[PDB]
């Protein structure tokens, strides 16, 4: 068994402070060059810190003076202590074994860590299909906070053409999201669609019925 | 001790690529040079190219469009590659190993390990030999000491080897070289000198191997 | 720091295609580059080390080349396990570091295929709280690249909009994008007729639905 | 006499790798200082705990004249308090170091075409070497939880890689002969002094 | 490529002899000469590196000298086991380069025996008859064939072993060959021997059939 297990990440206000571990068996921490990446959400990979087996350390120049790393061998277990920690620091953070020349073979399984200043729910609003062969609804679910949030149709009956789009972050800290399908122009008055969405950190369960608008 | 043992095709055609591999035993890849050399018949020795187990080669540059070398640690085995291979390529290929220096440096251009070289032949069928006796008799026998010997016909291409008694007979043994006949085919022969008193005595077999065929043959060789 | 400067951003290639990706360094680097492979939700894959060299595993059709500045990954037969995002990696411990290419992203190709454009008003239920969120929708298209632009009575509007990709359907490789255009309800109230621009490569010319606020 | 054999240490045609670098040790012997007193300015010279211009006044017991190659981007590890692969697990220098450390660029002398593999360095060690800590071991070394037992295997690799010195690579990737003269004054007679 | 030129590229010399082979690179290339010696029918063994450092169990006998662009191999006193071919190596820059090889080759006269076609052979359609010198110096034989006294011309071949390890002499074999229809023409098969070693030239025979 040759895997790192990471955990410690979660929710965190910005300034706090946050202890990462990486559990590995098989791959001894002590021996070997010790690395972790980092992955904001829809960027790429971003190398943050390492320490070589003979205890020399290296930060980025964005977590230089905020983040330091450290092991402890008797657990075979490696750590990331991230101070003073800022927003653009919300990504999911991989610990890994780097073998220099010889790439980096072993990747952990990350452990997501969001930094943001509250809990709430979100306002669910109808895309309502146009008066002018395929017709085009959708729900709206914007201000809520943190993710994630799911959405079905009809209660799972309709999924069909369903396109629920990833989430975009607001600049006022809350994410945005948004949830469409294509149906038959003659089902508008037919059939009723109701958008199911569920945001369990806000104990948020919302049926919208989506309608063609009455002018 | 790090030992060097060359495989690959005996007879190859004209623009057909030859594959060489070179198996090691004995050490690790790690602290070496590999490199390949050729001889040519009535050539010296030719230096085709180094490899490092990082992955860095050297080649000689005349041969550099043709050749390709190629690391396998797992199998604890390197090979080359040749190109488009022509009659000028005929010669024997030997593997050869750099000295790990400590003091002196790292890659001590030196080759203290050679593996034994295979013969590579360029040219359009392999056929095995046919094994007939040099049988002692009067007029191999000049008083106290006696001929005898096998004669190894008709094969193609080289090289043949030739032991007595596997192996157990080596003191006036001679096996000459072998000669290139107008049917295109070689012919080799294998004597050994012995004590006259011996002839009917001592069983005298000679152990023939051709390679490039796979032929096989023990030969008794017998008096009269 | 030496900046890895990888292209393309992406590309498209069906199964079979030899496929070729870019690494562009701002320095000397000698053989000190790796090439990885990522797929959404997991860990990056190491696939070429020391520039050329394969990684132990991984299938041979992967090959690396380059020494200096230039580097290329070639995928001489792409299979259907082949469609990830792939970086290049400054392997080297000078300057400190140790860089990532931006990455390059291989989608499924197909025919082009245009997009339906749908444009939705802002619902009379969000006026009332005082937001308005003008959504507008990209479906079913191929390639992925798509530039849609806002105007807001002929004024062209940039910087209040985010937009929101879907990953590549799994059963007619097509993509498909939702823009959303945010303003204040007094802003809203401000003008009249509210379009979305949408070029592609399947659209002979610009396609643009509007409607007018309050019709 | 005997004039201290620098010439030797800095006019050597061939150079040792950094993982087993070569030290000369100089005695009982009079130093014409020149090869440092005036060096160009394409020469790296920076001195510690003593400075050059006092050199041909001070007696020293022993004079060692530690000699290898590195690359460019690792010279600035060859200096008291340093960390990095070379400082850490081929070639290290004391805290109080008192000494010279001498780097040029001998790319037109140890950079070949197709690749110089001859130098070599360690990349894998179980610990920092101490100080004036050589290492020759070529021993697999053991990044794993299974035994390698002199296997190159998955979690057990050979400690020692090549530079691969070739003139079209960028100048930190070019190879840089390294001389480092340590000035040692212990309980004993002062033979290597100046003129 | 850096060219190496050997002088001689053969010479004869009696053990005891003092043995000198020069070797010379095309431009300088320091001490970065070394010394091979390839016995007949073995692999090149290395025995001087840089231009005059002695590889482990290399007696002393041999000596390397030079710098620059001219070397040397010293052997001090020739033994048997030195006849053999010598090549120096330049490593000072890649392609790696070889010299073309020195051959270093009391008298002593060949015992010659004769082998008729075995019946093996004969019976399968062909005669080939095999004449043996052994253990001869120098190197240089003259092997003539006569069959019922008339002197072949082209019609045989011959070769030559390793000068041997122990007493250093040669062996040589030559080989005619006929068809059976022709063999069993004549009566009288001859091998006839000039060698520096007998008095006058010799000949070995015998009679087809015994």
């Amino acid at each position: 068994q040759v895997q790192l297990v990471e955990s410690g990440g979660g929710l965190i206000q910005p300034g706090g402070s946050l202890r990462l571990s990486c559990a590995a068996s098989g791959v001894t921490v002590s021996s070997n060059y010790m690395s972790w990446v980092r992955q904001a959400p829809g960027k790429g990979l971003e190398w943050v810190s390492i320490i070589y087996s003979g205890g020399t350390t290296y930060y980025a120049d964005s977590v230089k003076g905020r983040f330091t790393i450290s092991r402890d061998s008797s657990m075979n277990t490696l750590y990331l202590q991230m101070n003073s920690l800022r927003a653009e620091d919300t990504a999911v953070y991989y610990c890994a074994r780097d073998l220099m020349v010889y790439g980096i073979d072993v990747w952990g399984q990350g452990t997501t860590v969001t930094v943001s200043s509250s809990t709430k729910g979100p306002s669910v609003f109808p895309l309502a299909p146009s008066s002018k062969g395929t017709a085009a609804l959708g729900c709206l679910v914007k201000d809520y906070f943190p993710e994630p949030v799911t959405v079905s149709w009809n209660s799972g009956a309709l999924t069909s053409g369903v396109h629920t789009f990833p989430a975009v972050l607001q600049s006022s800290g809350l994410y945005s999201l948004s949830s469409v399908v294509t149906v038959p122009s003659s089902s508008l008055g037919t059939q009723t669609y109701i958008c199911n969405v569920n945001h369990k950190p806000s104990n948020t369960k919302v049926d919208k019925k989506v309608e063609p608008k009455s002018c | 001790e790090v030992q060097l043992l060359e495989s690959g095709p005996g007879l190859v055609k004209p623009s057909e690529t030859l594959s060489l591999t070179c198996t090691v035993s004995g050490g690790s890849i790690s602290r070496y040079s590999w490199s390949w050399i050729r001889q040519p018949a009535g050539r010296g020795l030719e230096w085709i190219g180094r490899m490092y187990s990082s992955g860095g080669t050297n080649y000689n540059p005349s041969l550099e469009s043709r050749v390709t070398m190629s690391l396998d640690t797992s199998k604890k085995q390197f090979s080359l590659k040749l190109s488009s291979v022509t009659a000028a390529d005929t010669a024997v290929y030997y593997c050869a190993a750099a000295s790990i220096d400590q003091v002196w440096g790292t890659y001590r251009d030196a080759f203290d390990i050679w593996g034994q070289g295979t013969m590579v032949t360029v040219s359009s069928s392999t056929k095995g030999p046919s094994v007939f006796p040099l049988a002692p008799s009067s007029k191999s026998t000049s008083g106290g000491t006696a001929a005898l010997g096998c004669l190894v016909k008709d094969y193609f291409p080289e090289p043949v080897t030739v032991s007595w008694n596997s192996g157990a007979l080596t003191s006036g043994v001679h096996t000459f070289p072998a000669v290139l006949q107008s049917s295109g085919l070689y012919s080799l022969s294998s004597v050994v000198t012995v004590p006259s008193s011996s002839l009917g005595t001592q069983t005298y077999i000679c152990n023939v191997n051709h390679k490039p065929s796979n032929t096989k043959v023990d030969k008794r060789v017998e008096p009269k | 720091e030496i900046v890895m400067t990888q292209s393309p951003s992406s590309l498209s290639a069906s199964v079979g295609d030899r496929v070729t990706i870019t690494c562009r360094a701002s320095q000397g680097i000698s053989s000190y580059l790796a090439w990885y492979q990522q797929k959404p939700g997991k860990a990056p894959k190491l696939l070429i080390y020391a520039a050329s060299t394969l990684q132990s595993g991984v299938p041979s059709r992967f090959s690396g080349s380059g020494s200096g500045t230039d580097f290329t990954l070639t995928i001489s037969s792409l299979q259907p396990e082949d469609f990830a995002t792939y970086y290049c990696q400054q392997l080297d411990s000078y300057p400190p570091g140790y860089t990532f290419g931006q990455g390059t992203k291989v989608d499924i190709k197909r025919t082009v295929a245009a997009p339906s454009v749908f444009i939705f008003p802002p619902s009379d239920e969000q006026l009332k709280s005082g937001t308005a969120s003008v959504v507008c929708l990209l479906n079913n298209f191929y390639p992925r690249e798509a530039k849609v632009q806002w105007k807001v009575d002929n004024a062209l509007q940039s910087g209040n909009s985010q937009e929101s990709v879907t990953e590549q359907d799994s059963k007619d490789s097509t993509y498909s994008l939702s823009s959303t255009l945010t303003l204040s309800k007094a802003d809203y109230e401000k003008h009249k007729v509210y379009a979305c621009e949408v070029t592609h490569q399947g659209l002979s010319s610009p396609v643009t639905k509007s409607f007018n606020r309050g019709e | 006499t005997n004039l201290c054999p620098f010439d030797e240490v800095f006019n050597a045609t061939r150079f040792a790798s950094v993982y087993a670098w070569n030290r000369k040790r100089i005695s009982n012997c009079v130093a014409d200082y020149s090869v440092l007193y005036n060096l160009a300015p394409f020469f790296t010279f920076k001195c510690y705990g003593v400075s050059p211009t006092k050199l041909n006044d001070l007696c020293f017991t022993n004079v060692y004249a530690d000699s290898f190659v590195i690359r460019g981007d690792e010279v600035r590890q060859i200096a008291p308090g340093q960390t990095g692969n070379i400082a850490d697990y081929n070639y290290k220098l004391p805290d109080d170091f008192t000494g010279c450390v001498i780097a040029w660029n001998s790319n037109k002398l140890d950079s070949k075409v197709s690749g110089n593999y001859n130098y070599l360095y360690r990349l894998f060690r179980k610990s920092n070497l101490k100080p004036f800590e050589r290492d020759i071991s070529t021993e697999i070394y053991q990044a794993g939880n299974k035994p390698c037992n002199g296997v190159a295997g998955f979690n057990c690799y050979f400690p020692l890689r090549s530079y691969s010195f070739r003139p079209t690579y960028g100048v930190g990737h070019q190879p840089y002969r390294v001389v480092v003269l340590s000035f040692e004054l212990l309980h004993a007679p002062a033979t290597v002094c100046g003129k």
